[PDB]
């Protein structure tokens, strides 16, 4: 049908562990090229791997390798020793002379290793030049369910991974805010 | 015996009067089985032999998609070649392309080829190693460099040694009734006095398939050529072929002359005489 | 690196405007492609080209055109922008059937008006004494608020120098009114520093938001200042108390 | 079956 | 380019029998460029509904085409092929000769 299927729109993997991203395709043809692209937060499409259908050896590029199974029309990408910098969209793709067709993409999250967690919610006050004071959920472990708000007027951000390079220290955090009705930087988070 | 699958493409610019005319035809041996014509209504690859019609819509969509890629690439090429050769945008020029593969009696791969022409002359061609190129001109060297760097030969070789051979075998199988046939020539001879001095004997071969044939004349069992003539083999219009050879002879000497016919469809060659 | 260029990188235009997105490559590649990447991240082929004079249609482009009069340039023209043209536009070049090489993309927002465009307000929130006490670390928060379109780049500056260590920013801005078309947006970032570094009053901290707004080209008649491309910042100094 | 790879502009 | 003048053969699909329907063929071959005008004529008059094969070509890149129409040969009706091509100063008329 000239289609590329990525059935898992999101995947997570613990830092330094291995993950396999699945992809199958449908085509009338036996001569084609297959690809994996990476698109990080920058939104720059970057080629990971190209595989020629007529080459029996599986393409490999450092920590990235493919499992090309032509009879099954399957083209998995394995990422070994996963790094935080691997977090991105990954697109499987199919090419002939005319064009490349892309799968819908899989978002890959990498869960950082947190050495001593200390999950806590702090309130931070504006050094005035502003509006609406803030609270910080921080130092939780990477498998933490950060739900997203409702009550109209609170805002809860996604979690975000922080690297204090010189101290070799990493920590997660999320921010919540809202000024109008009511709010304590004690619940909002640890109580969703 | 041996077999082939071949595709033939012609693109002809008609400046001002629309996009170039593009015609693609595919053959297995001497049987056409598909066609595409840019000026036809369907804008699709169309069947021309019975056995290809058992391919499903995915095949027909695929061949249509690919053939358009051929067409639109040739359209670019026409502009490019005009530039290479410093020609005016006035007037018509022609790109032709032929590729395909041969297999033997047991259907094993024998050879592949891919040839390209501009205005009816050799431009660039894939050599028999399926790895390197023969560029006719100084202009064609540019193409040769680009195609070398882009590994066109590698891509084409994969097709010619693989897909081309596999689908040819598939076609030979699916159209066994009509591709794996021979039609022995129907022969006869005709005589027309060119006066009272001489006459003309015409040796006919009709309704034969495949096209390959050889007609020769002999005088007293010895090969005669000096006053022979032999037309180009020609399609009958029904899938078979026609050919003839003639000779002018002093009359009361016709019986000195025999026509010999060789064709795959004949166990033994035929010897014909005037009756 | 890759020598394929797209301009502009960011754009916000009003509905009905005719706009041309530029794509150019100096790599000598014969083939070029345009893909629209909607929110949801799917890539849809819009137009492509086998070489000069080739302009092949891809999909439901409403209703765009391309030109290819030379190898280098493959500009995309939207005749009458619509809000559904809001997308990431990716241009790519290609040699034969090999990998496409993508330019960096154009992020286009088509707004219902133009009066909907606002620059961010920016605020920096100081570390909590509880965090400093407990962790011996100090986390500053930057909050950028009320901006449209969602075209921003946030960075942290310590003592006049851009820093990357100890920083993370929300992966994307969130809608302040999640059920409106041209909802304004908000974005937060964290800078984490040792308690000792924060406690030094010589130390200066600045959160900087580069906003991409209206062109200098656009007409503006409102009283509130033309919301052009601009930087908005907020700062704080270290404190022992 | 037509070529799917290697049709390149001259 | 090159420019080659067409060879022309006019003939029937099946052996001609007066009064029996058949097909009248005009095969043009060996020509370049491919633009060509081919008419079949009954007693000098253009036959209206003439079909042709799909353009193809030979080893030397020269083109060939088959033009054809249904016809019923008779003793007295004269059939011909008229061909025009850039290589020609005047149109070529080749008469159908049953024995050819």
């Amino acid at each position: 049908a000239q289609t590329v299927t990525q059935s898992q729109p999101e995947m997570s993997v613990q830092e330094a562990e291995t993950v396999t991203l699945s992809c199958t395709y449908d085509t009338s043809e036996s001569d084609y090229y297959l690809f994996w692209y990476k698109q990080p937060p920058s939104r720059q499409m970057i080629l990971v791997i190209r595989q020629e259908a007529y080459k029996q050896q599986n393409a490999t590029e450092n920590r990235f390798s493919v499992n090309f199974q032509k009879a099954a029309k399957s083209f998995s990408l394995k990422i070994s020793d996963s790094q935080l910098g691997d977090a991105a969209m990954y697109f499987c793709a199919y090419g002939e002379d005319d064009k490349i067709i892309f799968g819908k993409g899989t978002r890959l999250h990498i869960l950082p290793n947190i050495q001593n967690p200390d999950p806590a919610v702090y309130q931070l006050r504006d050094s005035k030049s502003s509006d609406k004071s803030v609270c910080l959920f921080t130092d939780f472990d990477s498998q933490t369910n950060v739900s997203q708000s409702k009550d109209s007027d609170v805002y809860i951000t996604d979690k975000c991974v922080l690297d204090m390079r010189s101290m070799d220290f990493k920590s997660n955090s999320a921010v919540a805010w809202s000024n109008k009705s009511d709010f304590a930087c004690a619940n909002a988070f640890n109580n969703s | 015996g041996s077999h082939s699958m071949r595709y033939f493409f012609t693109s002809v610019s008609r400046p001002g009067r629309g996009e170039p005319r593009f015609i693609a035809v595919g053959y297995v041996d001497d049987t056409q089985f598909v066609r595409f014509d840019s000026d036809a209504a369907s804008q699709r690859m169309e069947p021309r032999a019975p056995w290809i019609e058992q391919e499903g819509p995915e095949y027909w969509d695929g061949e249509t998609r690919k053939v358009k890629a051929h067409s639109q690439t040739h359209r670019v090429d026409l502009g490019t070649l005009r530039g290479y050769y410093n020609q005016s945008e006035a007037g018509s020029h022609t790109v032709q392309r032929m590729y395909g593969c041969d297999v033997g009696s047991d259907w094993r791969f024998l050879r592949g080829y891919h040839q390209y022409a501009y205005d009816g002359k050799d431009y660039i061609a894939l050599k028999e190693d399926l790895r390197s190129w023969t560029a006719a001109d100084m202009a064609a060297q540019t193409t040769k460099h680009k195609w070398e760097a882009a590994h066109v030969a590698e891509q084409l070789r994969a097709y010619l040694e693989g897909t081309c051979v596999e689908w040819l075998r598939r076609y030979l199988e699916n159209g066994k009734e009509t591709l794996q046939r021979t039609d022995a020539p129907k022969t006869h001879m005709t005589h027309h006095a060119v006066s009272d001095h001489e006459a003309t004997l015409r040796c006919w071969a009709l309704s034969f398939y495949p096209a390959e044939i050889t007609l020769t004349w002999q005088r007293d069992g010895e090969d005669q050529t000096q006053d022979t003539e032999l037309v180009e083999t020609r399609p009958a219009g029904d899938g078979t072929f026609q050919k003839w050879a003639a000779v002018v002879v002093p009359s009361g000497q016709e019986q000195r002359y025999t026509c010999h016919v060789q064709h795959e469809g004949l166990p033994k060659p035929l010897t014909l005489r005037w009756e | 690196a890759a020598d394929i260029y797209q301009t502009p990188r960011y754009l916000v235009i009003g509905t009905g405007k005719k706009i041309t997105l530029e794509c150019s490559q100096t790599m000598g590649h014969d083939k070029m492609y345009w893909y629209q990447q909607d929110p949801g991240m799917e890539l849809h082929l819009i137009h492509y080209s086998y070489g000069v004079n080739s302009t092949e249609k891809g999909d439901l482009s409403s209703e765009s055109t391309v030109s290819r009069i030379r190898t280098e340039h493959f500009p995309l023209t939207l005749e009458s922008a619509r809000p559904s043209h809001t997308s990431q536009y990716l241009c790519a070049s290609r040699r034969g059937p090999y990998e496409q090489y993508f330019g960096p993309g154009t992020r286009l927002t088509v707004t219902e008006d133009l009066k909907n465009v606002f620059p961010p307000e920016v605020a920096v929130f100081e570390p909590s004494e509880a965090e400093i006490s407990h962790t011996q670390k100090a986390t500053l928060v930057c909050l950028a608020t009320g901006f449209y379109p969602d075209h921003v780049e946030l960075s942290w500056w310590v003592n006049g120098k851009e820093v990357h260590s100890g920083v993370c920013t929300d992966p994307q801005p969130l809608k302040e009114q999640p059920a409106l078309n041209d909802s304004r947006y908000a974005l937060s970032s964290r800078l984490r520093v040792s308690a000792t570094f924060w406690q030094d009053p010589r130390n200066h901290f600045r959160c900087q938001v580069q906003f991409y707004g209206l062109s200098e080209n656009d007409e503006w008649t409102q009283d509130r200042a033309k919301p052009v491309t601009q930087i908005v910042s907020a700062e704080a100094w270290g404190r022992a108390d | 079956k037509l070529v799917a790879l290697g049709i390149n502009a001259v | 380019g090159i420019q080659r003048t067409p060879k022309i053969q006019v003939y029937s699909r099946h052996p001609a029998e007066n009064g029996k329907s058949n097909f009248l063929n005009c095969y043009v071959s060996g020509f370049h460029p491919s633009e060509i005008e081919v008419d079949l004529l009954k007693n000098g008059e253009r036959i209206e509904k003439v079909e042709h094969s799909d353009l193809s070509f030979s080893e030397d890149w020269s083109f060939y085409l088959l033009y054809y129409t249904e016809f019923t040969p008779t003793e007295k009706d004269e059939y011909a092929c008229r061909v025009n091509h850039v290589t020609l100063s005047q149109p070529k008329i080749v008469k159908w000769d049953r024995d050819m």
